[PDB]
């Protein structure tokens, strides 16, 4: 599953 | 901390519950992850228009130096901290937090 990353 | 840590729900769960069209953007909940297992995870809600109601999750890792981060520039020695902050200001988050999810 995808997660966010901070830039 | 208690208020927003949900424990050991799914993705799906979190999902379900933080998409109530009710919740303001920048809902949010602490939960265990389902893929990565001794790290936790950030799912806040986010509204793009076009998307919609839309949840970010994003991969709060620990360090053996007894320390959370979700980026490494900053890290958190305390997830109650790690949340404190995001609410203060969101620096890379999708939106800063602004709520603890209903339930």
């Amino acid at each position: 599953p995808q997660y966010e990353e901070i830039p | 901390a208690e208020e927003w840590y949900f424990g050991k729900i799914t993705r799906r769960e979190s999902e379900r519950l933080l998409l109530n069209p009710e919740n303001p953007r920048g809902t949010f909940l602490v939960r265990e992850s389902e893929t990565t297992k001794g790290a936790y995870c950030l799912s806040v809600s986010d509204f793009d228009n076009a998307k919609g109601l839309n949840v970010k999750h994003y991969k709060i890792r620990k360090l053996d130096s007894g320390g959370f981060y979700i980026t490494s520039r900053t890290q958190f020695s305390s997830l109650q901290q790690l949340v404190a902050y995001y609410s203060k200001h969101a620096d890379g988050l999708c939106h800063r937090l602004t709520n603890v999810c209903p339930t």
